[PDB]
């Protein structure tokens, strides 16, 4: 997809930035906000845009950034307070292994978050080894 | 006896500072410790089995994160065998391009790059810094805070700051429950000041990300990482939790950075016998490894630790240079007080000021330091005119400009009115008209009418508890007749949708043009090349107040 | 000394008591805060401000970490009201309550050199006010921009000191003060 | 109607400074003026026929002097055709040896080298400065004066100044007739603090040479040269008179150096519409052309002219870099007050302090600035503790060291006593025991008993009149039981016989050891090469007062 | 205006005089010194101090140079006592004497901003004493470290201005005053 | 003939250094100063030493330095009083041409100071042209 020469998207290819409703950057008028015909739920970055930023990152030689972008593309589908729930479970001593492994199966099966599910599982194995699970304090 | 010479010396402010003898065992030694690890890397079956003398059997969580994500394993062997003095030479040589060096530094281990920069002096670090800086144009960030969490003062100061030239501004709270209010005041004030300034409210992590979920924030910076495992755990985080958090903010389109700083581990109790810089090097590599675009370092909030020992301010400059050498955005501290002496604080600033970093300060106080809720910055609002004349003296772009009182008062005014209308639409505790006036002409919290904190608090919590999102603020500004601040606010959210401002060093200049390291590529090749103060910006800079016409 | 270890403090006794969670060196290897104010007066004054509000005050030592946030968290779980007060040997003080993220809080006093015995009593009061569920005015913000310059290195050293008495796996012991 | 923030800013000491808008026709422009000459040289039959646009028919005395002795005619045409950006790159390139550049810069015209250095920023200039510096070790010079021309206090301040690490020290007179007293007290006090420290007394030119003819100084510095012909004339000299003058000093075995400094010609009324920096470059070439080994420049006494205007402090740094690039000793100023602000002054000093120059300042005030008879230095005796901490913070060798009170009192006492014996030995107006005791414990002249100055002046003049010479000082010290100071005074007089301290950058360190650029060659080649603070020196610098051991 | 030119100055035949020499714009194009003390009152007090010691005051204008040392040297040449006072428009003042090298002097006032009307009077008086071959105590040294920060740029501008009235080869003119 | 390896003369070749009355460095002692075996007349740098220094300079690449040192070597012959006198004559408007050429002529055959006589001689022509002689003010 995109390369550094497509960047800034806003500038080079604004038409690659769009909604599921099919809106564009163009009707983010204060009008249509106010006419309640553009909402909060329309103003949320999609996994497609994040994946375009990921290819631009990768083309600029920033592979780790691109990976972060890729994961984020996955997490756009996970509910807000669910995102909060997973982050806190990842914090020291909050969780048991099975909880974490459950979180990864949720991420994998329900939200199809293949990279984050593996990220969480890797965390789960290592918090065992480094003693960061519930009751290790 | 008593020499009168030494009595005059003894009253100097400088002798109020805290100075310590090096204490190697508790990690009280800024750099070049005898206890630091020697660079090594052993790679078997595409997996790191030895990092800097440590076997994978002994890794801690930090080692696992760095070993798996933080080092380019393809060139790691090649680079490790290279001579560290030649590599330090390449860093400062004007004629070795940034792009020939990035492939190598991102293949080095923490210990290797530490070894490299430790051969340099400050002058060499500075000559290196201006080439390795990711963004070509330098920028600046301010703190906008006050001792009473007063929302009206915050808005007003945010506006003057944005007008003075800061491109990111940061608030935080004396009383944590005030946070929603401080975030909205900052965003509203900043955009009235200059559309595109980026705003952040620094809190506990879960708390702060929900505030970004709600839309009252455009980036976050104080996403903590730490360089030993005990300290990270008292920071209530791991590498994997911080890495998840990072891609969570990206999932909502929010730019963010980590924050580290030499001395955090000594301060928090567990340095594991290691120098501050080395430990800091582990933090920069956690950031690189998470995939985060940038880093606030340069000791930051713990500057009293490295400043107390020998070579501490040089260690600060070197941790900035590792940062940038690793191809991360550097938000280079100059934001916390470490000294009673003006001479000493000025020398510490000039380290990043002269070469220019992505954010020369990450937090110039845009308010008097009595009002600074990070416990004071290295520069404050009483230093503005000094900072401006040094720009002019040296021909160095430090990111700010001289301003006129007339213009300031007006923008602080408009900010205040715009905030008063927002508290209207949302049905928040009234901002009076006398309050507007006070904030227009204030210097600080001392000049502002007292408030009902307790009522303020109940309604600030409301925002969160009823999930009142930034659309309420937008609609509430059009009601008041701030249809500009409303659009300008909408214009931020459009930038959240595009994702361009998530890349290394991004900022929004002008009318919504993002300026990141992807499109403002630092191309430094020595004299006459790279960023040069000149044209209309140079003019802007020489036109300080008090320049007399010689006739 | 002035504090003796009774034994493992236990959960709610009823909803009219504040817990005072103290770090592992308080009254012990450290007897004064960062600028000399002795622990006994500190404790004495915070007991007083609580009791004064008609609330009772329990006084526990934590060993799981030296961090004040995690010391106070230890206290707040164990408490009948939800409210605790954690205090390090150097004097840094927070008012926490259950439900809050560990590094969030009700009230925080993050510049220990500025705390006076007068202030400590207001922390106690406010706490009990919080346990009684009322809405106290926040103890007014103290902030000195030269506090770090003067005291951060000494704070680091003093925290490093305390942290040596941290004990992984130890639950808080209950204490009875000398007075 | 008043903004209080602006009210607080207007009270700022920096707003007392004198700031002027560029006045190009009168040369009030630091550097890079549209009026400055474009570089050119035309060489017919081994004689310069055109010099940066000016035909030989139009030469002034400064052009003739420079066209005949100041330029290598041999590579001139070649180096003139080289690209000025490339030459600037080579200046700050760490891998282009100083010895490869000096052949080129000495073949340049004045306009040519100004053109090369103007493409640089300060960080590039400091990177160039560390390499071009003629002597490898940096050093320092102090002022030791006092508003009463008090001899006993002068010897006390001199002895401490020398104990703190100044290698050269300069005195001057409120009342001109006191001079010989100043000189002798300076010389005796300097040798008590540290044998080998060189002393000068800065006077009208013939007066100063006679003093030196009598043996009461070790060197002279304020031998002035000027950048336009009228200004040189109001300075009562030509290049041939100064040239003759320089060779007279050397015929007496005395080290000397010129003094120039940007802004002189504006201050003395005839800049000929040229930038301060271009006119300063004529000065530097006069010096080179006369065969003088060294130069005191960096604006010096006129620092108010170039500080008033944009890029003034950078232009100061550039004039020093040019001096050093021409293979001259650079005594780089930092010796004169230009600002009310501690931040601004510190920025100005750091320009030479960070790279290191042959003398980082040419006159750090060894007494409080109220006692400073050069109308104040950029640093004084109350700054000592600050200057030492910045050494320690940045790991920079700024030439001075931390000292203990018990040591200074002693050394100050020994010097007052030694001078007490000299005055006795010579039959001068006596120095009371009360005086000696005052001098010991004083900070400044305020702490000193009055003297009969009319009598003191009478005997002072007898020294000139009767040609009383330095061996009388030697004799008087031996007979008073200061045989050690007698021997040390003898040993420094013996340096005028061998000629070794006539070469570039020469100082006398140690055990009578001459340390110049001939035997202390600056070999900088980038990180880890050239001069590096370490060893005992670094140890000495670390050990400031107040470093507490973490108990 | 009050200084009329009465023709080329001549060498003084009695030594009961002190010559005051002012620069080419003194009292003309400039009116006041560098802190606004009017030229009139400067000259009035300098004369007075001379007059007080029984000596005559003779005033000339110098053209050949604007440097205060060279202005004075022109006066120390025409002066019956061989003593002169040189004064620039901006207020810089020197006490010179015949036989002295030009950049030497008997007394120098090199920071003009610190001179008051009192000081000027003192300068007249000390000159007169030297004229009668005494050895008056030097006028006390005035020295402020912020004089250059505050006034050097102004000083250089005022001097550039006065330097426009310099006329090569013009001999001094004798002035009649209007005090 | 001397090179930078002969520098410093007092560490490497002190025997090369003699005073104008043929004294040695080791003749300058506290006693010999006290007893007046050694005088101020004794402590004066010789022309030989200046010419050594000039060749060390020339070897160090500093030719103009070496020239100055050769002018100085001549001026050692010239008396202190006369040095002062020749220095004031060279100051603006002090001398006539002839007085300039007379000094030059005096430095050629009284003191054999051929480079410095040519120096004044240059100044004299140039002062004519640049108008810095007596009467030119
Ligand atoms: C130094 C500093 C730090 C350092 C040291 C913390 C430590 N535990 O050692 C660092 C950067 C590591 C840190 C981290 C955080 N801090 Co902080 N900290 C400061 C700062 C700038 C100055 C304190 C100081 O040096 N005072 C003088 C010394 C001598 O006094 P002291 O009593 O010994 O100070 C101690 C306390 O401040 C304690 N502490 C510091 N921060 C915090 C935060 C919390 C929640 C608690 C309970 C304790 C605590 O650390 C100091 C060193 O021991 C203050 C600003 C201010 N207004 O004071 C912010 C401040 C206290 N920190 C704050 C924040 C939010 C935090 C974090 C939660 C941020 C994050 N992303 O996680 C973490 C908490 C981690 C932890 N376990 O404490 C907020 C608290 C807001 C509130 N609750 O109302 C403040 C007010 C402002 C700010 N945003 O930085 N912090
Ligand atoms: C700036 C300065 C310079 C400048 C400017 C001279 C000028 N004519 O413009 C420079 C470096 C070029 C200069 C040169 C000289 N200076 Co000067 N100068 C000073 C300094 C450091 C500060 C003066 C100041 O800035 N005052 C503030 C402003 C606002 O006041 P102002 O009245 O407008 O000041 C003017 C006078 O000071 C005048 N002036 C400056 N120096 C001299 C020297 C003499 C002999 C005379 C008559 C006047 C004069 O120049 C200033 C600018 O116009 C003083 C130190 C002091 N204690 O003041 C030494 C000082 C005055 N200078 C002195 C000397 C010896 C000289 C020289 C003779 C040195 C030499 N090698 O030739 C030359 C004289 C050349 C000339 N025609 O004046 C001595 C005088 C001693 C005495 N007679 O008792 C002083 C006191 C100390 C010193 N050793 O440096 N000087
Ligand atoms: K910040
Ligand atoms: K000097």
């Amino acid at each position: 997809s995109a390369r550094v020469s497509d960047y800034p998207l806003a500038n080079k290819h604004p038409e690659w930035v769009k909604t599921a409703t099919n809106k564009t950057l163009d009707d983010f008028t204060l009008e249509n906000v106010l006419s309640n015909k553009v909402t909060a739920q329309d103003m949320r970055i999609t996994p497609e845009t994040l994946r375009l930023q990921a290819s631009i990152a990768k083309d600029a030689g920033r592979d780790r950034l691109a990976m972060n972008f890729e994961r984020a593309a996955e997490l756009t589908a996970v509910p807000d307070d669910r995102i909060l729930e997973i982050y806190n479970a990842l914090r020291p001593y909050r969780s048991t292994k099975e909880e974490l492994l459950a979180i990864a199966d949720d991420l994998e099966s329900r939200y199809q978050a293949k990279i984050c599910a593996a990220f969480v599982r890797e965390a789960a194995t290592l918090y065992v080894e480094r003693k960061k699970l519930k009751g290790d304090d | 006896m008593r020499s009168k010479r030494f009595e005059a010396l003894a009253k100097r402010p400088v002798n109020q500072d805290g100075f310590v003898k090096e204490w190697i065992e508790e990690g009280f030694i800024a750099m070049e410790s005898p206890n630091d690890p020697k660079p090594s890397i052993k790679i078997v079956n595409g997996a790191v089995t030895e990092l800097d003398g440590k076997p994978v059997s002994d890794f801690d969580l930090i080692d696992h994160f760095i070993a798996r994500y933080g080092i380019n394993l393809n060139r790691a062997e090649e680079v490790m065998a290279m001579d560290s003095v030649k590599l330090a030479n390449m860093l400062c040589d004007p004629n070795v391009k940034r792009s020939e060096i990035v492939p190598l530094t991102t293949a080095m281990t923490p210990a290797k790059i530490v070894e490299v920069v430790s051969h340099m002096n400050v002058v060499e670090m500075m000559m290196a810094m201006q080439k390795m800086r990711a963004r070509r144009t330098p920028s600046q960030q301010a703190h906008v805070t006050n001792v009473k969490d007063n929302p009206v003062q915050i808005a007003a100061d945010a506006a003057e700051g944005a007008w003075r030239g800061f491109d990111e501004q940061e608030t935080t709270v004396a009383v944590a429950r005030y946070a929603p209010f401080n975030a909205i005041a900052l965003l509203v004030g900043s955009q009235v000041g200059r559309p595109g300034v980026l705003t952040q409210c620094s809190l506990e992590e879960a708390t702060e990300l929900k505030l970004g979920m709600l839309g009252h924030t455009c980036y976050a910076e104080t996403i903590s990482v730490y360089g030993t495992e005990p300290v990270f755990t008292d920071g209530d985080d791991t590498p994997w939790s911080k890495g998840f958090l990072a891609s969570s903010y990206a999932s909502r389109g929010l730019k963010m950075r980590f924050t580290s700083g030499s001395g955090s581990e000594v301060q928090m109790g567990y340095a594991e016998g290691k120098s501050m810089l080395y430990l800091e090097a582990r933090c920069i590599y956690i950031t690189k490894a998470a995939g985060v675009q940038g880093l606030q370092n340069g000791s930051v909030s713990c500057i009293g630790v490295p400043s107390a020992v020998p070579s501490g301010i040089r260690a600060v400059l070197a941790e900035n240079l590792i940062c940038s050498s690793l191809d991360l955005e550097c938000a280079s501290s100059n934001d916390q007080t470490f000294t009673h002496s003006d001479m000493r604080r000025t020398a510490r600033l000039l380290m990043q000021f002269l070469p220019g970093t992505d954010f020369i300060s990450s937090g110039y106080s845009a308010v008097p330091n009595y009002d600074n809720m990070f416990a004071g910055s290295n520069e404050d609002a009483e230093d503005f005119d000094d900072y401006n004349v040094i720009q002019r003296d040296l021909k160095v772009d430090g990111g700010l400009r001289p301003v006129r009182e007339e213009d300031v008062i007006a923008i602080r005014n408009k900010a205040a009115r715009a905030l008063q209308a927002v508290f209207a639409g949302m049905g928040l505790p009234p901002i009076t008209d006398e309050e507007v006036e006070a904030a227009t002409y204030a210097h600080g919290s001392k000049d502002m009418p007292e408030r009902n904190i307790v009522e303020d608090i109940k309604f600030a919590q409301e925002i969160i508890n009823k999930n009142r999102n930034g659309l309420e603020v937008v609609k509430a500004l059009a009601q008041g007749g701030f249809t500009d601040v409303a659009q300008d606010m909408l214009n931020i959210q459009k930038a959240k949708l595009t994702g361009d401002y998530l890349h290394t060093s991004a900022i929004i200049v002008g009318d919504g043009q993002v300026l990141s390291a992807v499109n403002d590529v630092n191309d430094y090749a020595g004299p006459a090349t790279g960023y040069r103060l000149q044209g209309e910006r140079w003019e802007e800079i020489k036109n300080i107040p008090g320049a007399l016409d010689p006739n | 000394g002035f504090l003796t270890e009774v034994g493992e403090a236990r959960q709610g006794t009823q909803q009219d008591e504040v817990i005072i969670a103290v770090g592992p060196a308080f009254g012990l290897a450290q007897t004064v805060n960062i600028v000399g104010i002795p622990h006994k007066s500190i404790l004495r004054e915070v007991i007083a401000g609580i009791e004064e509000e008609g609330i009772k005050a329990r006084v526990i030592r934590c060993f799981k970490s030296s961090d004040v946030a995690f010391v106070a968290v230890e206290g707040n779980r164990l408490s009948g009201s939800g409210i605790s007060i954690g205090i390090q040997s150097k004097g840094t003080t927070v008012i926490h309550q259950q439900g809050l993220p560990p590094l969030s809080n009700l009230e925080l006093f993050p510049q220990a050199p500025l705390l006076t015995l007068e202030t400590y009593r207001q922390i106690g009061k406010n706490a009990a006010r919080y346990a009684k569920r009322e809405s106290p005015q926040p103890v007014p913000t103290l902030n000195d921009q030269m506090a770090r310059p003067k005291y951060q290195a000494k704070s680091a050293i003093l925290h490093i000191k305390e942290t040596k008495y941290v004990v992984t796996g130890k639950n808080p012991q209950e204490l009875r003060v000398a007075l």
